[PDB]
């Protein structure tokens, strides 16, 4: 009889201290807030990295009395009995903000007991394993590692009731073995994605006959199953099965078989962000420089739209932006306006660094700054000495350099801005920059919409855009992720944390969580669940041209009102999620102490449903 | 931002008048960062900053090669082949040639055909010492001097 | 204010490509900052810049103006 109010919690994951997933950022931001519940009572495991634990990770020495409170003396005995028995790991501080305790299991040092192990599987939960899979084999050598050090601590830990967080499928092994084993642990999962999702939507439908496929038979086809069955085992064998959103438990309940109890939605650390003008500034320098020879626009009524992210050209909607700002820049011309809409694209693509044309534009304009600056200082130090004096201001030698620096400028007759800035490494076959071509905006001075694809990560220390990312995405004026398969959508979230209006999509997670909760506040969402896709690309120009329009005070509202949006992401909001989850999971392993503990049987159907 | 985290909190005491100042929360990205400055075991500071279109034939890194200034600790003179031009936007050394010479301490032009030699001449218009040879012409002009 | 306003418009005259370059507004400007520097006829810079609590009798004022500088 252990105690619910008091208890341990193991968060698992393939990616506790090397980042090879966006689920490194979820618990790395989710640490501070964690640990500040759990202080030591909290630990993530996961599998050793040998590449890279020695950059992220406070080597402790776990043997040391003092490594351990009195209480949380079972965990280190637990882990002791483990290396008796030849299993080699790090315990550590994970070295981010919260600095959260880490166990860190070797798998080559276990890599042994391999294939008595992926028997005792097939065993007990019919899942098969090739040996031809490194990523599953290395699954199941950690699903057998930590199954059995939650064993063991179950074992010598008595005072406390232990809750165990399992993160996606290579995580997933242990959960079926602790159900089996009738450890006395509560388990958790938690699912990013489906196998079934990413790779039904790695072609070209989904979101509609999603619900009618045979699972068994896909799974097959993409040569998957016995990963699609250990995703499946993982989801069933938990006390709490959830997901990161709602748009996810959807494709959850139909391709796992299993009803999400919950969401648990991704939080950022929204102090680790919190300008404009001062960033749009540099926006514009590198503008200039790029469409130097032929700048014919008002930067004063120009609008910087950007999509950024992984380069998935489908499930980012790369299509779809570049689609709708085509048919933004007919309605544009066709409406006879006067503004112009400079568009991004930021998604890092093989390449071979920045075009020899590009730099140049960059550096002619920086020396026209330099001289005119040279220039009018020169003007000043001759009216002030006059008025000082007291009782054609231009030299001839000035008019010389000035005459130079503008004639550097002129650019080669019917050549146009690049709608690229780097050196494409497979110029043939890039669907974006193909795409662009199609559609043929191609910078000429008729094109009300603009096109600058910026195939790399964004650095301040940049001859072309001297930004880091944080820096440019407040420089612009709205973010367009218009995502087909994409579970959360970091990039959506964050451009909204950092006050900017940002167009995502109903499809997305991050879109589904935001659409309960209209498009006054800075989210615009199109629907890509029900509008055909045409229907849908249109929606999306419609939100453009919208914005195009709003007048200074309007715009201004708008940012002012997203930037407070903001305090709704944070982990201190959106942890409370987790609570639900692992309290759930208490109420489930310990149904009649729990009505001790609350004052009756509090429903137990869902997380939402308890509280 | 850890040092001015410092300087707010030494002030602030002070102002309000009337033994570790680092926070672990400062201690935790300052380990942090250092970490990352690990490299890895035997891995010595390149040469070269840049990618070889030519590793193998290259004149300059084989001749280098071939007198094994590696740059490992022991040697006492450290060997650093930037083969391009300086710019002050560079993610690597950020400086136009002209601000890269004036920071040097001596230049070094052992010419054998050289009709004249701009860049020792320009090298010491900008106040820097330098090596030219009698086989250069600024060299065989400064020798009568 | 004036030579930065300059600037501006020989900057975006340049970037743009395809003589009294002060507007009347700056000149207006320039001539009454110019003009407060006048100083009333036959004044002289003076030889001392603090209010002597003594005027009359202090032994360094007193010496330059024997010397008459
Ligand atoms: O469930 C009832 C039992 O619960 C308690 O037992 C403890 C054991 O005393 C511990 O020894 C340990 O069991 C571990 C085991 O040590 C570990 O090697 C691993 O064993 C797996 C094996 O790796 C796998 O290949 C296959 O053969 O299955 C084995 C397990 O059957 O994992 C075990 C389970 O964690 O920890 C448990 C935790 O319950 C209680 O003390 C027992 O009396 C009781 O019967
Ligand atoms: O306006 C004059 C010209 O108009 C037409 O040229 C168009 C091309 O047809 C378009 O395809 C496009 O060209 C792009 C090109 O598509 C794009 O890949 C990129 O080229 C980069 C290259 O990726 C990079 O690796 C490196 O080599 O630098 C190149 C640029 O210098 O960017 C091009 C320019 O946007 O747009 C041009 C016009 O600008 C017509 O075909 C031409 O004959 C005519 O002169």
């Amino acid at each position: 009889s252990r105690d619910l109010q008091n208890h341990l919690l193991f968060e698992t994951a393939t990616e506790v201290a090397n980042r090879v997933g966006g689920i490194y950022s979820v618990l790395k931001s989710k640490a501070p807030i964690t640990v500040a519940q759990y202080k030591d009572h909290y630990h993530l495991i996961g599998p050793l990295n040998k590449a890279t634990y020695q950059n992220e990770v406070d080597i402790l020495d776990w043997k040391k009395p003092e490594a351990f409170s009195d209480e949380m003396r079972p965990v280190q005995h637990a882990l002791q009995t483990m290396e008796s028995r030849g299993v080699h790991f790090v315990y550590g501080r994970w070295l981010i903000e919260g600095a959260p305790k880490v166990i860190l299991f070797d798998l080559d040092s276990v890599r042994g007991y391999s294939n008595e192990w992926k028997g005792d599987l097939w065993s007990l939960v019919g899942i098969p394993s090739p040996e031809n899979d490194f990523e599953t084999n290395d699954a199941i050598l950690l699903g057998y590692t930590v199954a059995w050090f939650l064993g063991e601590v179950a074992h010598l830990d008595s005072q406390h009731a232990i809750v165990a967080h399992f993160h996606e499928w290579l995580a997933g092994v242990a959960l079926p073995l602790c159900r089996k084993r009738r450890i006395d642990v509560v388990t958790i999962f938690t699912t990013h994605a489906t196998l079934l999702g990413r790779y039904l939507c790695a072609s070209g439908d989904f979101y509609n006959c999603l619900e009618s496929v045979d699972v068994d038979h896909e799974a097959g086809r993409f040569g998957i199953y016995h990963r699609y069955c250990i995703e499946r085992a993982a989801a069933h064998s938990a006390d709490v099965f959830t997901t990161v959103s709602q748009i996810t438990a959807f494709e959850a309940e139909h391709l796992l078989k299993r009803k999400p109890d919950g969401i648990l939605p991704n939080g950022l650390n929204v102090i680790k962000f919190q300008l404009h003008a001062l960033k749009k500034e540099k926006i514009n320098d590198f503008v200039r420089g790029h469409f130097h020879g032929c700048f014919d626009f008002d930067l004063d009524n120009t609008l910087y739209f950007f999509i950024a992210g992984r380069y998935e050209y489908k499930n980012k909607g790369a299509d779809m932006f570049i689609e709708a700002l085509a048919r933004l820049n007919y309605r544009l011309k066709v409406s006879g306006s006067k503004k112009t809409v400079v568009a991004f694209i930021v998604m890092p693509a093989k390449n071979n660094s920045f075009t020899v044309e590009a730099l140049k534009g960059q550096a002619e304009v920086r020396a026209l700054e330099n001289t005119v600056h040279e220039v009018t200082t020169s003007i000043g130090k001759r009216i002030f000495d006059h008025a000082i004096r007291y009782p054609e201001l231009l030299k001839s030698s000035d008019k010389v350099m000035l005459k130079r620096r503008i004639l550097a400028l002129r650019r080669p007759e019917g050549q146009l801005p690049p709608i690229v800035t780097h050196n494409m490494v497979d110029d043939a076959n890039d669907l974006i920059l193909n795409k662009i071509r199609q559609v043929q905006l191609f910078n000429s001075p008729s094109d009300r919409v603009k096109m600058i694809f910026h195939p790399e990560f964004l650095n301040a220390n940049n001859p072309i855009l001297g930004l880091d990312y944080d820096e440019f995405v407040r420089g612009c004026h709205l973010g367009v992720f218009p995502s087909y398969y994409e579970p959360w959508g970091y990039t959506p979230a964050e451009c909204t944390v950092m006050g900017v209006p940002s167009i995502t999509t109903n499809v997305s997670g991050f879109g589904s969580y935001m659409e309960d909760l209209a498009k006054d506040y800075g989210i615009y969402i199109v629907d890509r669940r029900f509008k055909a896709p045409d229907e849908s690309v249109e929606q999306l120009v419609d939100y453009m041209e919208e914005f195009v329009k709003k007048t200074a005070a309007q715009a201004i509202n708008q940012r002012n009102r997203t930037e407070r949006l903001s305090d709704l992401l944070d982990w201190k909001r959106m942890g409370l999620e987790y609570v639900k989850a692992r309290q759930l999971a208490l109420r489930r392993g310990y149904p009649d102490q729990f009505r001790e503990l609350v004052g009756e049987e509090l429903n137990d159907s869902n997380m939402d449903a308890l509280a | 931002e850890v040092t001015t985290s410092i300087g707010k909190r030494i002030f602030d005491h002070a102002i309000r008048y009337p033994g570790e100042l680092l926070k672990s929360s400062d201690k935790v990205m300052l380990k942090r960062r250092i970490l990352a400055l690990r490299r890895p075991e035997g891995q010595l500071p390149p040469i070269v900053t840049h990618n070889m279109v030519d590793d193998a034939n290259d004149l300059i890194l084989n001749k280098i090669r071939q007198v094994q200034l590696f740059n490992s600790p022991s040697d006492r003179v450290k060997m650093i082949f930037h083969p391009e031009f300086l710019n002050a936007n560079n993610p690597i050394l950020g400086l136009d040639y002209d601000e890269f010479v004036r920071g040097c301490h001596l230049g070094v032009f052992p010419s054998y055909y050289e009709p004249w030699g701009y860049t020792p001449a320009e090298c010491t218009v900008m106040g820097v010492p330098s090596i030219t040879t009698n086989v250069s012409g600024f060299g065989s002009y400064m020798e009568d001097l």
